[PDB]
């Protein structure tokens, strides 16, 4: 019964493999007063502490605070002891290569796990699709990438990062609800935007003829009860929050929006696999969860690519967890025990087996 | 802060629930389900209620529904702390988490609720990683399956002991 | 001749292009039975009218009893006929482009005004400390505002705002001063109350120290006569409500301090940029006039920015009211004649027409 | 924005400092060195405040540096625009620029500052070519050789009117 | 008078003949909104414009952007009319007979010079170190040539060009910067990037060597001061950018080094001048001035030309602007005089002639 733990810029998935989901999805800060909360813990809290996310944009930059939520996952998520237990972790493009030690020198020897094994997000959410080449649009909480991967393999020099993702929108969200009169700024009111945003905010295919309609009727304003029984109504800001994810200047930033994020990489990988790539475009992660993302995504990659390309982008109804699920079901084989970093060959070969194993 | 103590005995059946150790199925039908504590005779410490538990071989065959016969364990007229091991299922992920309840009834005479009340926070720091929390102070708030529901994810949750609300 | 309106928050101040002082300054209230009264005729009744603020923060969110305003202001404060004065509106940074637009409607077709502008308020706070470049923060009475200006141009995706003001500190002032055992909590009272915060209020340079001062000795006690004779004492609560804006925690609030706002917007500007503002921070409002503000920021914001920045905050003796000074100014001016917004480019171009000529 | 004009004396003489023309030693020392501009009576244009100007041919006879001399003639009590011509050497290059100064000093009346400020971007758009902007709004901002040095390229600047700083 | 302009790929060098160095270097950009910015007015708008490079890999491919880089050049950097100024140009290796044609019409016809000559950017380099044999191995900004020159003469079938030079390195440098949780993307960023790239990076003479040194100590660690005063430390990032222009799959690249790249244009010589080739190797551009480089070349070089060939490898101290200062050297002369291409000359031969008198 191996454990598989999808560690995300903003969000903790775990689970164990063989499940269909993962059984604990909690938030991944550390909490310290303005002595130390890990967790929704550190939400419940609200406003007496500071809360930290250690893995910020996808890389971990703070190992300390790394291990409180490793320890927090093992025994109070998923309520297991981690000696007895393989683990699966995922980790994020252009990782550098002491990041994946440390997290190999941390597993077997804070927690001492049987068997351990690392794999790139990115790689698992293509091969959940069906594929093994194509190009991975992960947007995420903290982070967005744009990961083109040819048979297995992601081609590091032509990843692109945006720090551009769901964090951002819901702040944005936060920032134009005040237009209409209503105040979230609190930590605790950040929490209601963002399930207002997961259920009411959409994509538009066209954003300027979607303002015009937004502002001769009312035919898109929704309602939203808020924890106290207060109902609220939203209009335009459901497809304006995630249009800064195509117009980033919205939110005051210089780089492109995730649709010639996606193309710029595309153009820096061989022209004989571009094609190849323009045909197999896959979504992953949270903010790619948005109706009507994979209609805009397609449409605006249409109008930057040559018009003889063939644009195809494959959002699976399951990305929202593909990383994980994909790791759980590779996890579970009975022919995957091989692959695993066992303990005995980590006391051999220290912490830099993981380079050879796991790639 | 009435400066009650937790008993190791609570403790230990506490560190039991939460973290499931690898056993043989016959140990997996000695884990606990439900378990109830109370004061002690000289009312200075929280301990184990005799006989009052819910086991997990017993879900299934003598208890079909382990919320309900849980209830059915509360005192009509006397205060209880209980420690339930709910499993549900949102719609995204099914989960398997413990609530702590706080049992006080309006009938309980008002020297159990006041020593149960002012004692809580301090048992509730010693069961570390707990993260749901119901307070009953009638039958009515307790006997509800979509009561535990609400607390455990709101309207998330679609199932409740492999059973749909 | 024409007309400047400063529609603050709580205050409106009207007045005539080329005077030195609004010749008006009433509350921004609007009073209805618990059939209208608006200003000081609403606060007169007391407490057989409910009181509501149409532009509570900043942001107009009533515009009938916007019109009220208006109306009381022209007929009733400045006893004059809109139709025969061209009117310079001044508007709440981030303003949505919906307002600007009604209130061009409004001084067209309700007050027929001949001719029209709206400017932003904290631009006209900059230029009139002799600025184009440096952050402004806004202290008012419902809201306080850092915004930072780049030649000209404040930049709308480092704005931030604080539901942190005048009012705030005034019902703080109330709840204090009740721990000395007197008793204000009718709508009356809160008129004295606020007399006593504008006249024996202070911010301490060093709180702590100040409240050990303040608890050996009585050399900071102040008296204080009430309308009907009686005097009353004041202690350290002649400190310890401004220190309100520095410790948002005193009125059970998680945002950070108006010293901690402010850096967090400079933050938020390019980074070649940030040296010019931490050297340029230019005080306004009614709010800024504690003495011992701009010492006070001025030690704040030093250990919070890097050692190497030189901080300099300035606070204009006449920063109460520079919004409508600066607006007077430029509105009297022979040249600014052509910058107004016609009657007839309105019957051409409809209210948009303000976006253009008023950016 | 104001609304008020750049007179077209103003015009010529940035046009006269900005491109060098290829003329006899006489006329290069009729070259202007920094030079003042300030409001009209009916403050409708910006206008050459007369008499306030350095010629090149002064430097090194009369005036000994340019850039101090050229602060005595900034008013106490008043705003004023400025143009300086600044000739400074980094660690690779010597460099000639010109140097536009906005002088609001915080002693002079709010009227001034607010017609000199809203007005300031104007101008400046009338002036291409201008690469260096100065705002000083006290004496201690505009007074210090090393405070224009670091305005032209910052620690690179080695030398400023051949002198080393 | 006459005025020297070296038009780089990314730098233009400009200024008087007979000065010791440019008076003016500025970027060779024009920057439209995303309305014509050109040089560091390009750049000091950031983000709201887009940049181009009309002269990119040394080769002008936008005539009418360098026209006005040009116009930028003559009139706001030199501040000079260039109708009373003879003008030496210089050009890059290679550079098609129709480009030279072009600069000669633009220079007579839309500046009207009196006088104007075109030169070899790598003959004028060779010239300044006191050669007229030897090849030259020119790394600018976003192009890097290796140019054999035999007695004055280029060799144009052995001259090899790399795509990769100081351009690639900045972006190459923000991207590692950001494995140390640094975040470097915008135009203002990448200026700073620049500035930390020319003052702390460094070529490694052997760099797995040098990748274990700063990994078992901090010995290598330098800190650099941001424009705000935040204050960020490199470590190995100080070698491996550099190390991308000897090992260019850094980058993703197939092509060699410069120094199998110099070593390969050599091998494209006669055999009978290879060994003076080898002994007259010159260094030229910005790209070359990091310390260590010629050491490096020296022992790179070594292990690729036979063991009994002298390899040396000339780095003079004043390479970066030796194109420039070889050209105000050569323009100053008074026996140049009669090597200029006057109006003259143009009227009868048109812009052929200068095939013919400048080769
Ligand atoms: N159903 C949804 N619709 C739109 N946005 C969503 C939805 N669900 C999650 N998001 C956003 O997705 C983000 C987290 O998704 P996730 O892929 O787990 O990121 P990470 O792996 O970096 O932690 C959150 O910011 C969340 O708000
Ligand atoms: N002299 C003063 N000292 C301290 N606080 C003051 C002083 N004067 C006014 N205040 C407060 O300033 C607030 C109003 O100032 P103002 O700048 O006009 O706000 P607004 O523009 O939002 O209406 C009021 O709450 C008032 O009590
Ligand atoms: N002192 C330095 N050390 C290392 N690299 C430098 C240094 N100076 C410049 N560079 C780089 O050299 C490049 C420009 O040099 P240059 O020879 O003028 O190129 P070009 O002629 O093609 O415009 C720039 O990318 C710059 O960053
Ligand atoms: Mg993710
Ligand atoms: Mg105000
Ligand atoms: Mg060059």
């Amino acid at each position: 019964a191996a454990l598989v733990v999808d560690n995300g810029s903003g969000m903790c998935k775990a689970g164990f493999a063989g499940d269909d989901a993962p059984r604990a999805v909690f938030p991944s800060i550390v909490g310290r007063p303005r002595d130390s909360y890990v967790g929704d813990e550190a939400q419940s809290k609200r406003g007496i502490l500071t809360l930290k996310y250690p893995i910020e944009h996808g890389i971990v930059t703070n190992w300390d605070d790394m291990e409180k939520i490793w320890h927090h996952t093992f025994y109070n998520e998923l309520r297991v002891a981690p000696e007895e237990h393989p683990v699966l972790l995922t980790e994020a493009p252009l990782n550098p290569k002491a990041n994946r030690e440390k997290m190999t020198q941390i597993m077997f020897e804070t927690f001492n796990t049987p068997a351990m094994y690392v794999a790139i997000q990115a790689v698992l959410s293509l091969y959940a699709s069906g594929r093994t080449t194509g190009i991975v649009m992960d947007s995420g909480d903290g982070v967005t990438h744009t990961v083109p991967i040819y048979e297995g393999y992601a081609l590091p020099h032509a990843i692109l990062r945006l720090d551009l993702a769901g964090r951002d929108l819901t702040d944005y969200l936060m920032k134009i609800l005040t237009e209409r009169g209503y105040s979230f700024t609190t930590t605790a009111e950040r929490e209601i935007v963002r399930d207002i945003k997961e259920k009411l905010c959409y994509v538009a295919l066209d954003f300027e003829q979607e303002m015009a309609t937004a502002a001769s009727s009312s035919s898109l304003e929704k309602s939203y009860e808020l924890p106290d029984g207060q109902v609220i109504t939203i209009g335009n800001e459901r497809f304006r929050c995630p249009e800064a994810l195509f117009q980033p200047s919205f939110l005051g930033m210089e780089s492109a929006g995730i649709h010639e994020t996606t193309f710029n990489s595309i153009m820096k990988c061989d022209v004989d696999i571009r094609k190849d790539l323009y045909a197999n475009t896959v979504l992953s992660g949270g903010t790619t969860m948005y109706p009507g993302i994979a209609d805009r995504m397609q449409k605006e990659i249409t109008a930057l690519a040559p018009s003889t390309m063939k644009i195809k982008i494959i959002a699976p109804p399951e990305r929202k967890y593909s990383v994980w699920i994909g790791g759980s079901i590779l996890a579970s084989l009975s022919t995957f025990q091989q692959m695993w970093i066992s303990k005995q060959e980590y006391d051999e070969s220290g912490p830099s087996i993981v380079h050879r194993k796991c790639f | 802060a009435s400066g009650v103590a937790v008993s190791d005995g609570v403790i230990k059946v506490f560190n039991d629930m939460k973290v499931r150790k690898s056993s043989t199925p016959e140990e997996v039908k000695k884990r606990k389900k439900a378990v109830l504590f109370c004061l002690s005779e000289d009312k200075k410490n929280i301990i184990l209620e005799e006989g009052k538990e819910i086991l997990v071989g017993d879900v299934g065959q003598t208890v079909d529904d382990p919320y309900a016969t849980f209830v059915k364990m509360l005192p009509d007229k006397d205060c209880r702390y209980a420690l339930y091991d709910a499993t549900y299922e949102t719609k995204e992920s099914k989960k398997e988490d413990l609530v702590f309840i706080f049992w006080a009834p309006e009938s309980a005479p008002l020297k159990s609720k006041m020593i149960y009340a002012s004692s809580k926070d301090a048992i509730k720091k010693k069961l570390t990683g707990i993260k749901h929390e119901l307070q009953a102070n009638c039958y009515e708030e307790v006997k509800d399956r979509c009561t535990l529901a609400e607390k455990l994810g709101g309207s998330a949750v679609i199932s409740l002991e492999g059973k749909p609300l």
